[PDB]
Order: C-alpha cells, then structure tokens, then sequence
C-alpha cells in the first residue's frame, strides 16, 4: 500500500480508497480482538431527538 | 465554585461531559457495552469475523 | 480585559438556557399542543383528535400587517429645508441602504417576531466581498436576527449592549454549527460545531460599542427587557376556547342524537344472538316494530344534549377574546352589522390603530439607532449632529378611504387659493416621501405646459 | 445636616419598603394569579387553570395611548415670537432638547408607569462624555425614571422634593448593583455594587433644587403623593368578572351536558366486570339497548346547566366596568351599536377624551417644570421670567375626523374672504407646531410662482 | 352583502393586508431571480441600481 522510497503515508492512512471502497479511520474503533469492520455502511440509521 | 469559576472547571465540565455522552454512544453503537434496550442491535454482534 | 474564549461559552449558557422561556410563548402563535388547551369531558382514548384556537394568530398578525416606514425625516441642518434637496441630502442616504438592504421586507418579519417573543436584534456589518455576492459592496449590511438565533446582555446601569452572540442551528436544529461573539472593538467566529471548533475569523471595527441594536416590544418603562405582546389575558381565553371547542367536538361525537332503551322485554323474547349480545334490524320508514312485551315493558330515551348549550359560552368567549385583544369586532365575526359611512370605519378601527401607531413610536426608537451605527462604520469620526434629533416616517396605519380624503383636500387647496400649500395636500393624501420626489417631477413636466 | 453615605442607606430603606405597595397594582396591569380572582365553585384540582380579565389593561392603555406633547408655548411683551427653526423662539430651544433625548419614546412609557404606580420621575442632568456616547454633548440628558427604581421624599410643607435616590438591581433583579443620590446642589453615584465595590463619583449643579421631578397622577388635591389609575371600583369588576369567567369555565368541563342514569337492574344484571365496574357499550348511532330491568327499572338523567346562566350575569360586569372606566361602549361590548357619523363619535369618545385632556393638563406641569429646571442647568443663569408663564400644547385627544374638519375649515376661510386668518385655520386642522413651520416655507415657495 | 364602496372596503379589510404582506416577501423572491437572470444572459457584472 506504498510506492518507491516509502516517504509517503500508506494510502488507506491518508483516507484513501481500497480496491474503490473508501477508508474511514478513527482512535477508539478497537476493543477486544477486534480492531475493524468491513461492510454495508449504508445499513445503519440513527437519529438524535431535540 | 460557581462565583469564582476557578481553572474554568463549569466551561470544562461542559465540554468534557458532551465528549462522554459522544464516547458512550459509539460504545453502544460498536461493541453494545451499555446499550439501552431501544437500540436494535450493535455492529460487533455480526456472525463473521 | 476579558478572555474570548471564556466568554463564548458564558454567552452560549444564558441564550441556549433563555430559549426554554420563549419555548412557551411561540406555542400559541404556532398553534402548539397545550396540555391546558385539552377539555376535560372527553374520554381518554379521544383526547388525541385536538382543537386549536387562533386569537393570538390573528392579534399578532392583525399589528404586524400595518407597519412599514415611508422614510426618515433630519432636521435642516442650516437654512430653510433639506426636504427639495433630493439625492444629495442625509434623509434619502439612509434611505438608499434600506432599499438596498431589501429592509422593507425584512423589518417586517423582525417587527413581527419582536411582538411574538418580545425582542429582536438589528445587526450592523460591513460587507465582505469574499462572501454573499448578491450586494452592493459600499453598503453596511444590515441584518434583523431573532431571539432564537442572536442574544444581547444589556447593562441596566446604562441601557447599552455589553456583549453578544449570533449562534446558528444545523438543518434538524439538533446542534449548533457556527457562533459568532460581538465585543465593543471587534467580532469573532467559530466555524464549525461545539465539538469541532477552530481558530476563529476575527475582525475589529472602529464603532466602540457593540454593533448590535434591540428591537424590543414594551409597555412600560418597567419593562426593562422588554415583554411579549400575547399577554397572559390573551392566552387565558385562547385556552379557553379551546377547552369548549374539544367538549363540544367530543358531545357531538357521543350526546347530540337521542340514546334509546327497551325495559322489561327478555333477550330470548326479542331473539338477540347469545354470543354476541345485539340483533339485526332493516329500520326503513315506517316499519313497525312489534314487540310481545309483559312483566310492565316499555320504551324511553336519554335526550340529546342541546350543542347550543356550548355555542352560547363560545359567543360570551368570542365577546371577551375582542375587548381583550383590542380588534375591531368584525376580525372575530362577532359584530351586530358590517360598517355603513366613512367615519362608521374609523369607530370600529380607532382601538387598533392607536395601538399600532405606538409600535411605530418605540420601534422608531431602534431603527434612529441602527442607522447612526451604520453611519459610524460607514463614514467613521463623529455623527453630523443633525442626526441626533432624526424622526422615522411610518405609513399612517389605518385603512385607506382615497375617495373620502378627496373631496376634502379638493376643498382644503381650492386650486392654489385655498387654505393648504400644495405640498401639505400631498402630505394629506398620504402619498409617501419616495412618491412625493418623483410626483414633484412629474408637476414639473405639466407646468412646462401648463 | 447627614453625612451622604448614611444617607443611602436611610433612602435605600424606604426605596425597598415601598416595592411591596407598587406591587399590588402591578399584578392588575399584568395578569397575575390573585387569590380574590380565583371562582370557588371549581374543585380544588381544576383551580389551576385560572381566568385573567383584560379590563385595567384595557383602561390604563386607553388614556397613555391617546397622548403626545406637540411643543411648548412661551409669551413675551413682543406680542409675538416669529416661529424662526429651532432656536430662536425659545420654545423650539426646548423642543430642540426634546428631540436630542427621544422624549417623544420615553414620554409615552412614563407615562404609562405614572398611571399604573400613580407617579414617575424626570431626572436631569448634563451628560457624561466617559460613558454617554450616543447623544450631543452640549444638550442636557433629560429621562424618566420608574418608581421601581427612584424613590424621592417630598416635604408636605412645600412640595419640593428634599432628596431621592436611584437605584439599579442586577440582571437578576436581586443586588443593587448602584445607586445614584441627588442632594439640593449635588449627583453622587457609586458605581458596582451597593458602594461596597466602588467608592462614589461626584458632581456639584448649579441649582436650588434636587434635579427630580415627579410626574403624579392626582386626581384631587388630596392625593397629597399621586395615586394609581386601576381604581378600587376597576379592580372590583375586574376580580368579580374573574370569578364569574372561572365558575363557568369549570361549567363546561363537568356539567354543560346531561348525566345519564338507569335504576332497577343490578351490576350482575348488566354484564359489568366486577374489578372495573364497568362494560365496553357499543358506542354508533341508532342502536337500542335492550335490558331485562328485572326490579322494574327506569331510566333518568341529571340536567345539563344552561351556560346563558353564566353569560347574561357577564353581561352586566362588562356594562358596569365601562360605566366605572368610561371608555366608549364599543371598547368592551361587540352588542353595543357602533357608531354611524363623526357627531355620533364625538358623543362616544367625550367620556374618555375630557378624562384624557386631565391627564394632559396635570402632566404638562411636570414637564413644564422639568423645562425651567433643565434651563437652569445648562445655562447656569437666572431663567428669564416668561418662563414661568410657559405651557405646554398637545395632540387633539380625539380621533382625526378630516373630512368633517376640512369642510368646516374651508368654509370658514373662504379663500381669505372668510371668517378666520390662514393661522387659524392650520391649527383647527389640528397641525402640529413642528408641521407649521413647513407650511411657512410650502407657502413661501408656492407664493414664489402664484 | 356590504352596501356601499366604504362597506366593501371594511369586509376586504384583513384579506387585503394579507395580500399586501405575502407580495412583499415574494417580491423579494423575483426582485432576486431577474438579478441572476441579467447577470447571466448580459453576462460581466450587476450594473449597481
């Protein structure tokens, strides 16, 4: 996931795509043996009331 | 306390209290740590890893 | 001195805590639920099919329809008049920015919101032509906020503003996206939501005072922050018409018809279906129904409930909801005839139009401030002095009667021997200062005639 | 004589005691819960949704609304003074001033305060170029003060005022965040907290007299310190109507319809559940119920009340309120006829109208008053003695009948054939001073041409 | 029915002032549009009138 001299930051690091599915990234995903999800984002709603 | 509002701590509790009440809803969203009875399913109860 | 960043939160904490008061007040112009709106006699499971009551609506508007401002008058500042000085004089500069600022449309939503809530804020700001393209870049901008988006701590031992906050809510009003602070010697801006901020955009201004104005409706010196105009004898009978139109609605539903009984005559005997209790019957005209009756059986009904027994309140409430408010009677339909002469209008209309002038007074009073703000920041150094003493111009607010004005100012000016100078007959006639300055064009062009 | 500093606190004493008198008439012009108002026949949980009735508002809005001071009127042994702009006749030197401070805004709250508490006061001083940074700095600062925040002893020997205290509570209406004490030859303020956080500003005056005035509402000599306009006999109806609007109220919540009944037929009989005492009847239109009534039944029904009961009682408190009030029929009864011609106006408005020019007439000597003192003030000088013949000219009470006017003003000049001088006829259309002189110069440029 | 010219003028009354309102601020609306509407077929910039 990086090129030539390695200088840059690796691509899904800077948001990047991967194999044209975007990358989100956050500090406090991980707990357990788990560390990501992959999937159908558009399957979650929320909603905040006021 | 409230006079004197000392280190800004009233400012500080109000932001620190909203990033709580942030933190606490990806818990429950993610991993269902505390969620309310209301909240249909979390993303960690999926049946592949 | 006094650190920025402590005071937008202080500022967040005394709006985003004073919109809970408010909250009750916009729930009678917006026909909100109530709970004391909802009449006691109808069953709980009924509750739910609500009636709303529109007086507030209709006092609220019923002001707000009459106000506008034809113009501003300053006095001469040396010689006769300004007034034939055209567009050179003070009196049509402050003119032309209210034209270009489409004031006259929006000072008509912020006089209405100052009589929903009781306040509303005239903010003065120099454009940036990196932003908002659709204005004449030599013009202060001049932009009427609400109370549910702008608030302002006046110092009671003066009366002048301190400090402000203009605060901006997201699409679904969930969260605050943008804040802006207004300080006596410069304004700030937060750009993103409460959780996310970054360093502020920031400007002075030269003006040492905050650039913001009160609009506030009041009654009474008393009324130190202004007060809003649906009173609390307003909202009494608003509720109240709606608790007898609910127990009204509900009889209509349940006791307006007759509830019929048969004594004495056994189930079996009439043949009701033991399962489920009731029996079917055609009850086209004139059938008969035969019964064999005994052991003293009969036929008799409860009566209906007579709905006039509810009209006659609504009628005596309708007759309290005018005298409060001060509508003409006709605005509530509750008038014995229509008017029927000239003057048969201005009885009728006499109680409103004296309200509605008063409004004219103290809203003046806010925008002789707005537009000595926007000379300061505009022209910088002292204000011309002349400017002080400024009167706003408003519409005369009571209905036009052109035909009835006529014949007297025909017969006050008696082609030029008469009582009155010309210029007085169009004052009269109520033809508007931005009128009168093109119709003194337009005299000019017949003359050369003759 | 007192050192100044016990002083305050003797006239901070009074100030506070006197809050809770003011306070009683207050809670008429608001619509306070008061206990008189509350209609006994409602049971003790439906005593929350209280009525509120209009009729002190109404009246004491009714006469401030009808106000306005147009000038002043001063003589001198030159038979006439030429009306000359704005200085040299000397009463357009004092409308001048009235102008520099917004005395036509503040005149007409003031006096509203004035009638509902019974006094307000006129304080003058010369402005303060640290702080007062929107007004001219050479005119004096002239302002109305409610009686919620000054206090004044006057000496019943002489009517004068011997000192008086101003005092300002904090956003929270809780601390006195200052106080400002006038003495016969001296303004001392103390500037953050009850003198506690700051030590006072002084400044010595060039008069006699402490620079207060009180407006009074006297009705008769014997209010020696002016009294409230809500008379005892307004506040009678106005809690007896209360009452009378709650008891109907709680009417149609309980008892505007019949209460059905059946007798001879036991729980059992009917299919009632025996834990809820009660069964699901099928509800539509046109079903008869059919019962056994094995005791030999009967069915009966409590009459509804009939509301009118409630109304035409109402009837009489709202045509005794505009009897006690004076205000025109039409202003509390939408039944009374409204009136047809402007003669027919002139008889349904003289009641208020004459009550309104007593106002005008006991007013006009506080700020009469407050002219002669502010003069001294500025020019340091003994006051020329025409001063003390000085008075004061206001808005026609009445509603503007032009049409009438105008044909009467006509026929009485004639084309300057008639009856009156031009003057003359400019003040019988009821033009204002300030008006007259652009007639001056209308006449003059219309007369340029003939 | 309202008799005379002036009765006519008295039942109008409300709707009138109604109309007078809503004209205002839709006026505001095409007194916009025709701007974007010069600016885009004369093309260059807003003449300032």
């Amino acid at each position: 996931f990086v090129e030539s001299t390695y200088e840059s930051l690796t691509t899904p690091f800077r948001e990047g795509r991967i194999l044209g599915r975007p990358t989100i990234l956050s500090d406090h995903v991980a707990e357990g043996d788990v560390v990501g999800y992959a999937g159908d984002f558009s399957q979650i709603i929320w909603g905040q009331v006021g | 306390t409230v006079r004197a509002n000392p280190a800004n701590y009233l400012g500080t509790m109000r932001t620190k209290v909203a990033t709580a009440i942030a933190m606490a809803f990806d818990n429950a969203a993610l991993h269902g740590t505390n969620a309310p009875s209301a909240f249909q399913g979390y993303l960690d109860q999926s049946n592949k890893t | 001195s006094i650190d920025p960043e402590k005071l937008r939160d202080q500022l967040l904490d005394a709006f985003e805590n004073k919109q809970n008061e408010l909250k009750s007040s916009k729930a009678y112009y917006d026909a909100e639920r109530r709970p004391d709106a909802i009449g006691l006699a109808v069953p709980l499971d009924m509750r739910k099919y609500l009636a709303h009551v529109g007086y507030p609506r209709t006092y609220v508007d019923a002001i707000a329809e009459r106000q506008e401002l034809e113009g501003f008058r300053i006095p001469s500042a040396n010689g006769e008049e300004p007034e034939s000085g055209g567009e050179n004089d003070p009196a049509s500069e402050l003119w032309d920015w209210w034209q270009a600022n489409n004031l006259d449309i929006e000072a008509t939503l912020g006089h209405t919101d100052a009589l929903i809530y009781g306040t509303a804020y005239i903010t003065i700001s120099m454009p940036d032509p990196e932003v908002d393209f659709d204005v004449d870049p030599e013009v202060p901008l001049i932009r009427v906020e609400p109370p549910t988006a702008l608030y302002a701590e006046v110092d009671p031992r003066t009366r002048k503003v301190l400090y402000a906050i203009r605060a901006i809510y997201g699409a679904d009003g969930n969260e605050i996206v943008s804040a802006t602070l207004y300080l006596p010697d410069t304004t700030m801006t937060w750009l993103r939501a409460e959780g996310e901020w970054e360093a502020p955009t920031s400007t002075p201004h030269g003006l040492e005072m905050v650039p913001v104005i009160p609009i506030s409706n009041r009654t009474r010196l008393s009324d130190l922050y202004g007060t809003s105009e649906i009173s609390p004898e307003l909202r009494s009978v608003t509720d109240a018409a709606a608790q007898i139109l609910m127990n009204m609605q509900g009889t209509a539903n349940l006791m307006a018809i007759p509830q019929r009984l048969i004594f004495g005559a056994k189930p079996e005997e009439l043949g009701i279906n033991a399962e489920t209790g009731q029996r079917m019957f055609d009850a086209y005209m004139a059938r008969i129904l035969a019964f064999e009756g005994g052991e003293g059986a009969h036929a008799e009904q409860f009566s209906a409930a007579e709905l006039r027994n509810f009209v006659d309140a609504l009628d005596a409430l309708d007759r309290k909801a005018a005298s409060y408010s001060g509508l003409p009677p006709q605005y509530l339909s509750s008038s014995s005839d229509n008017p029927a002469s000239a003057e048969a209008i201005k009885a009728a209309e006499s109680r409103l139009v004296k309200k509605v002038e008063r409004k004219n007074k103290i809203f003046g009073g806010a925008w002789e401030q707005a537009m000595r703000l926007a000379y300061k920041m505009v022209k910088g150094g002292d204000i011309p002095t002349e400017y002080y003493r400024m009167e706003t111009v408003w519409r005369d607010p009571s209905t036009p009667t052109y035909a009835a004005k006529a014949d007297a100012a025909a017969k006050l000016f008696a082609n030029g021997a008469g009582l009155i100078p010309r210029e007085r007959g169009w004052v009269d006639m109520g033809y508007t200062i931005v009128e009168r300055e093109q119709m003194r064009q337009w005299l000019e062009q017949d003359q050369k005639q003759g």
